[PDB]
């Protein structure tokens, strides 16, 4: 109401919360990293054609 | 309206959703909702009530609310007036495409409007209906009193209905009858007014 | 240019329908 | 507030015909009203006279019509055929009777006559 | 099939100076009519 | 469905003064009532 008084009667408020409190992580178990070296080291660039 | 060819804006206008949808509904509920109230306004009686074995009503005169038998149009005299004094544009009321594209400069609005999708819907009942609803309610007020209206409509002379009318507010019925000859003028110099 | 209406009865009856094109000729065309 | 607790002259109001009485009924989101109407039915036509001349004054019906089944006159009630005899009781007089238009030349019964 | 709609049965009353009808008998009949009277609450949480 | 179709004792509903009958008119998207009303005139006092 944006006030500091409050008249007779009934009033709506927000929706109720339920916190989680909780952080849950789900990924797929891949061990090997990426091809970095051989990529980026190429000896040889393809031409732009 | 919104896009007017150019698949690009018809593909752009998909991501809004169904607001085309709503306003097409809300206008086809204002549509239906007039043909509703004028059927209500108009339609209220079952019978088509033809025009008596012809004037004899105690030397009243209704030549003027009668409809006219004799103009293609079955309207009254003041019925015509009242058409006559109201202005309409479009008095063909159809606009195809062979006529918007012509020799009009852009003088006409009408195919402004078309060229962007408003149009405007004919009415279900033609005015050459209401006026044969008017003209059955006319012949039914006269001929029967109030009686066609509460069920089967019986006849009665006029002079003893307007007494009865005249009994209804509290006015003895035989002051009719001395000056009948006076109400009947001023009613029809009334009705010439 | 023109309307187009589409006139039918329920589904579950039939699928007969009628097509009704607003503010033009039959005999200029563009009709079918 | 017009209908179901009294009686209402409106007419076609509350259902075609003369209203006689109305039950209210509950309904999901809504009321529903019974309305009991009178319907007039079997008519039959008569002669009819505005009034009639017995002393030369014109007598006028106090309620009805004057209606005739062809050789005799009654006076009748407006919705229901109900014929009785022309009387002074249920007629009154109000001037000489060559204003009237349409009037018609009949006897008017005096029931004070008898005890005499 | 398309058809121009009917607005009533054609009937005509016997007018005449000197003639009335008056009815012989009556009947009850009883009507129904439905009228809405309210509809159903609605709350929208803005935020949520 | 009130005036036309019968008589109206509620004042000033149909004209102004008594009511003894009505008329109806078409107009273009309307209608039009034609009312027919009693006016009294010329009054003279008197002891009562
Ligand atoms: C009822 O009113 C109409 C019009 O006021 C009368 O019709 C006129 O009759 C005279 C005589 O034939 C004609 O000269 C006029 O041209 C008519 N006027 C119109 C508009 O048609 C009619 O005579 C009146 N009926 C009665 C019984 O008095
Ligand atoms: C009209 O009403 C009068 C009064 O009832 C009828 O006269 C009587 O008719 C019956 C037979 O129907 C006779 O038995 C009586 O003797 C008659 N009374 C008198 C005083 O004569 C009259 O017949 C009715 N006429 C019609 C056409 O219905
Ligand atoms: C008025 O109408 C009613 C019917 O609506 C008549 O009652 C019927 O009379 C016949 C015999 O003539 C019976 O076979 C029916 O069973 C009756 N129907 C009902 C619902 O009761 C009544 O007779 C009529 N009144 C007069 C004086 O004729
Ligand atoms: C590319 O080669 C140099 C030397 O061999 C090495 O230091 C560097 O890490 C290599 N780059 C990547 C992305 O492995
Ligand atoms: C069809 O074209 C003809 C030729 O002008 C015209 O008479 C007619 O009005 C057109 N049809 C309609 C419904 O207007
Ligand atoms: C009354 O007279 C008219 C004309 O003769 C006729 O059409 C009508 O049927 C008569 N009424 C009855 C109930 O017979
Ligand atoms: C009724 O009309 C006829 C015309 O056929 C006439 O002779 C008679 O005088 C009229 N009666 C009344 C009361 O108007
Ligand atoms: C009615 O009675 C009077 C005298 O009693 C008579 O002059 C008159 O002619 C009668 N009416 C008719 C239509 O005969
Ligand atoms: C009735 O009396 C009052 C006061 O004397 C007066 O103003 C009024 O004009 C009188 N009514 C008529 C019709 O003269």
């Amino acid at each position: 109401l944006k006030s500091f008084t409050v008249e007779k009667g009934i009033y709506q408020t927000s929706n109720f919360r339920v916190q989680p409190t909780e952080s849950i992580v789900r990924f797929p178990n891949i061990t090997n990293l990426c091809p970095f070296g051989e990529v980026f080291n190429a000896t040889r660039f393809a031409s732009v054609y | 309206y919104i896009c007017g060819d150019s698949t690009e804006c018809s593909n752009l206008l998909l991501q809004y959703g169904s607001f085309c949808t709503q306003l097409n509904r809300a206008l086809t509920g204002i549509a239906v909702e007039q043909d509703k109230n004028t059927q209500e306004v108009f339609a209220q009686v079952k019978q088509i009530y033809k025009t008596p074995p012809i004037k004899d009503f105690g030397g009243f005169n209704f030549s003027q609310i009668l409809p006219d038998p004799s103009k293609p149009s079955k309207r009254s005299f003041i019925e015509d007036l009242l058409f006559n004094k109201v202005t309409l544009a479009d008095a063909g009321f159809i606009k195809q495409y062979g006529d918007c594209l012509g020799d009009i400069a852009a003088r006409d609005l009408i195919c402004a409007q078309k060229f962007n999708g408003l149009t405007v819907l004919p009415p279900l009942l033609t005015d050459e209906m209401i006026a044969q609803y008017t003209s059955a309610l006319l012949a039914g007020t006269i001929t029967s009193g109030w009686t066609f209206g509460a069920g089967a409509a019986l006849q009665i002379p006029f002079a003893m209905q307007m007494a009865y009318r005249f009994n209804g507010i509290g006015v003895t019925q035989n002051v009719l009858y001395e000056n009948q000859k006076l109400i009947a003028n001023q009613f029809n110099s009334a009705i010439g007014k | 240019f023109g309307g187009v209406s589409v006139i039918t009865p329920g589904t579950n009856t039939s699928n007969q329908v009628a097509v009704l094109y607003q503010d033009v000729n039959c005999t200029e065309v563009p009709v079918a | 507030s017009e209908c179901v607790l009294g009686q209402s002259k409106r007419v076609d109001f509350c259902g075609k015909g003369y209203h006689l009485m109305s039950f209210p009924q509950s309904a999901p989101h809504g009321v529903v009203f019974l309305h009991v109407t009178y319907v007039p039915a079997q008519e039959k036509n008569f002669t009819t006279a505005p009034a009639i001349c017995h002393d030369g004054k014109a007598h006028f019906p106090r309620e009805g019509v004057f209606v005739s089944n062809g050789t005799h006159w009654f006076v009748t009630q407006r919705n229901f055929y109900e014929p009785q005899i022309i009387t002074t009781d249920n007629t009154f007089v109000s001037g000489n009777c060559d204003v009237v238009i349409g009037i018609v030349n009949n006897t008017v019964y005096d029931p004070l006559q008898p005890e005499l | 099939i398309a058809y121009t709609m009917s607005l009533g049965a054609e009937n005509s009353v016997a007018y005449s100076n000197n003639s009335i009808a008056i009815p012989t008998n009556f009947t009850i009949s009883v009507t129904t009519e439905i009228l809405p009277v309210s509809m159903t609450k609605t709350s929208v949480d803005c935020t949520m």
